[PDB]
């Protein structure tokens, strides 16, 4: 029953503020140091900020500092993550850890053990883009030939913001050979991914191929049909 | 500032095998160091702790060792959902600080991938911009070069790449890659060709398509 | 479940928070008095280092009660960190 929730995450542009929360459960929220930690969309995992009980001994990684402020509500265990001056490096998911520190008396060494528990996360995305539907155009089958062996065929979604975008194929009922890529980011700060499926050469001319765009984040439904071309 | 140095950033294992996994801190940390395993879409999860200690509920298959300066992370035989990224982590002194991290993917045979191109469609061509893509279908392994050319004019700056996750059912990998431009170049221009590099590839193969619907 | 020397820890410290209670206000650049969880320590002027006689909640305080524990005062005017953060100084005197 102990977890931990982080919430307040979204979409943000760069120079303005936000703030991070992070809820506990099933522990005793006083008697434990708690972290900050974030992963950028394609990258590892990194250090930033640590308060204990104090708050005295508050530490932040350098590129937060003078920038990002850690603090705790104990009356209602929680978390907060002041981020201010927002930019590009911001952008990732930002967990919540707890760790368990311990004074030895006869010592006087205090021990620390490392997080133990995380939470699920919350997503920060530091831009200027509007919110946006994405423009659905057909990658049609065949190249070059025709009626020989297998083909593969797809839909393009471009230009839409934020993520994420949910794709499917003849409302679910193809999910064979079906290649869903992960979606790119544009020089445009917009993002598109294209998602494709691969069939025998022979189901063209019967079978009809749908592809299922849902954007929820601008309310965007499409529903795509794609066909053979001639020339 | 403790550097953690982790190795292989990407490895190769069959599921039974016994893999290893290093990190090398760049200051002493006792043991200080942890091991966490990480699934895709998930926070990341403690497997090892104390550097020799198992967490409670976790196969006894992960196993960490070493103290100091030089610690490995060992799985004496991989289990299907083994095959994920794993981190190293020092707690030792401020600021904390993480492995690069090792991404432990299921090998297989090499499979040369089937390459598709597709040129931009009617309907988007109306909004003044055309995007060429190129599919790379269920590949193996990760290492592929596209290429692009119009007029066999190599591009550069005007392209992006995307790879899906190893296929649970076959193990391949596929990627796409959208070439972008104006209406404007993409109709003065001629032709318009994918290549791609690979090793399951004997010989580099060229998918050309010329200015049409074609 | 009494713990004999945790009872005489904690009258060390209530001791030491009393007695940095009358002390007066510095009239420089100090670092702040304090019971860090071992020893108790005045105000300190920055860039000096103070000492004090091993804590006498220690069993073996008899056999080092003429020895001291030395805790640093930086330049800054704050007490010196470990890499945790936590309360520092040295006590190799105090030890076993
Ligand atoms: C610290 O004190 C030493 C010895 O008293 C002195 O030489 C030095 O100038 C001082 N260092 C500072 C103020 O950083
Ligand atoms: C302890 O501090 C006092 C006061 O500054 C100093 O005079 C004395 O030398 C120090 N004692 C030792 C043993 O270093």
């Amino acid at each position: 029953q102990v977890q931990l929730v982080e919430s307040g995450g979204g979409v943000v542009q760069p120079g303005r503020s936000l703030r991070l929360s992070c809820a506990a459960s099933g522990f005793t929220f006083s008697s434990y140091g708690m972290h900050w930690v974030r992963q950028a969309p394609g990258k590892g995992l990194e250090w930033v900020a640590v308060m204990y009980y104090d708050g005295s001994n508050k530490d932040y990684v350098d590129s937060v500092k003078g920038r990002f402020t850690i603090s705790r509500d104990n009356s209602k265990n929680t978390l907060y993550l002041q981020m201010n001056r927002l930019r590009a490096e911001d952008t990732a998911v930002y967990y919540c850890a707890r760790e368990k520190d311990h004074y030895d008396i006869l010592t006087g060494y205090n021990y620390y053990y490392g997080l133990d528990v995380w939470g699920q996360g919350t997503t920060v995305t530091v831009s200027s883009a509007s919110t946006k539907g994405p423009s659905v155009f057909p990658l049609a089958p065949s190249s070059k030939s025709t009626s020989g062996g297998t083909a593969a065929l797809g839909c393009l979604v471009k230009d839409y913001f934020p993520e994420p975008v949910t794709v499917s194929w003849n409302s679910g009922a193809l999910t064979s050979g079906v290649h869903t890529f992960p979606a790119v980011l544009q020089s445009s700060g917009l993002y598109s991914l294209s998602s494709v499926v691969t069939v025998p050469s022979s189901s063209l001319g019967t079978q009809t191929y749908i592809c299922n765009v849902n954007h929820k984040p601008s309310n965007t439904k499409v529903d795509k049909k794609v066909e053979p071309k001639s020339c | 500032d403790i550097q953690m140095t982790q190795s292989p950033s990407s490895l190769s294992a069959s599921v039974g095998d016994r893999v290893t996994i290093t990190c090398r801190a760049s200051q002493g940390i006792r043991n200080d160091l942890g091991w966490y395993q990480q699934k895709p879409g998930k926070a990341p999860k403690r497997l090892i702790y104390a550097a020799s200690s198992l967490e409670s509920g976790v196969p006894s298959r992960f196993s960490g060792s070493g103290s100091g300066t030089e610690f490995t992370l060992t799985i004496s035989s991989v289990q299907p959902e083994d095959f994920v990224t794993y981190y190293c982590l020092q707690h030792n002194s401020n600021p904390l600080t993480f492995g690069g991290g090792t991404k432990v993917e299921i090998k297989r045979t090499v499979a040369a991938p089937s390459v598709f191109i597709f040129p931009p469609s009617d309907e988007q061509l109306k909004s003044g911009t055309a995007s060429v893509v190129c599919l790379l279908n269920n590949f193996y392994p990760r290492e592929a070069k596209v290429q692009w050319k119009v007029d066999n004019a190599l591009q550069s700056g005007n392209s992006q790449e995307s790879v899906t996750e190893q296929d649970s059912k076959d193990s391949t990998y596929s990627l796409s890659s959208t070439l972008t431009l104006s209406k404007a170049d993409y109709e003065k221009h001629k032709v318009y060709a994918c290549e791609v590099t690979h090793q399951g590839l004997s010989s580099p193969v060229t998918k050309s398509f010329n200015r049409g619907e074609c | 479940v009494m713990d004999f020397l945790f009872e005489k820890w904690k009258l060390y410290g209530d001791q030491c928070h009393h007695n940095l209670s009358l002390l007066p206000p510095p009239t420089e650049l100090v670092c702040n008095r304090t019971f860090d969880k071992y020893s108790c320590w005045p105000d300190t002027p920055a860039n000096t280092t103070a000492n004090i006689s091993c804590p006498w909640y220690l069993p073996w305080h008899h056999k080092v009660q003429h020895r001291f524990v030395f805790k640093r005062c930086g330049p800054d005017g704050q007490w010196v960190r470990g890499p945790r953060g936590q309360p520092w100084r040295d006590a190799s005197q105090c030890q076993m």
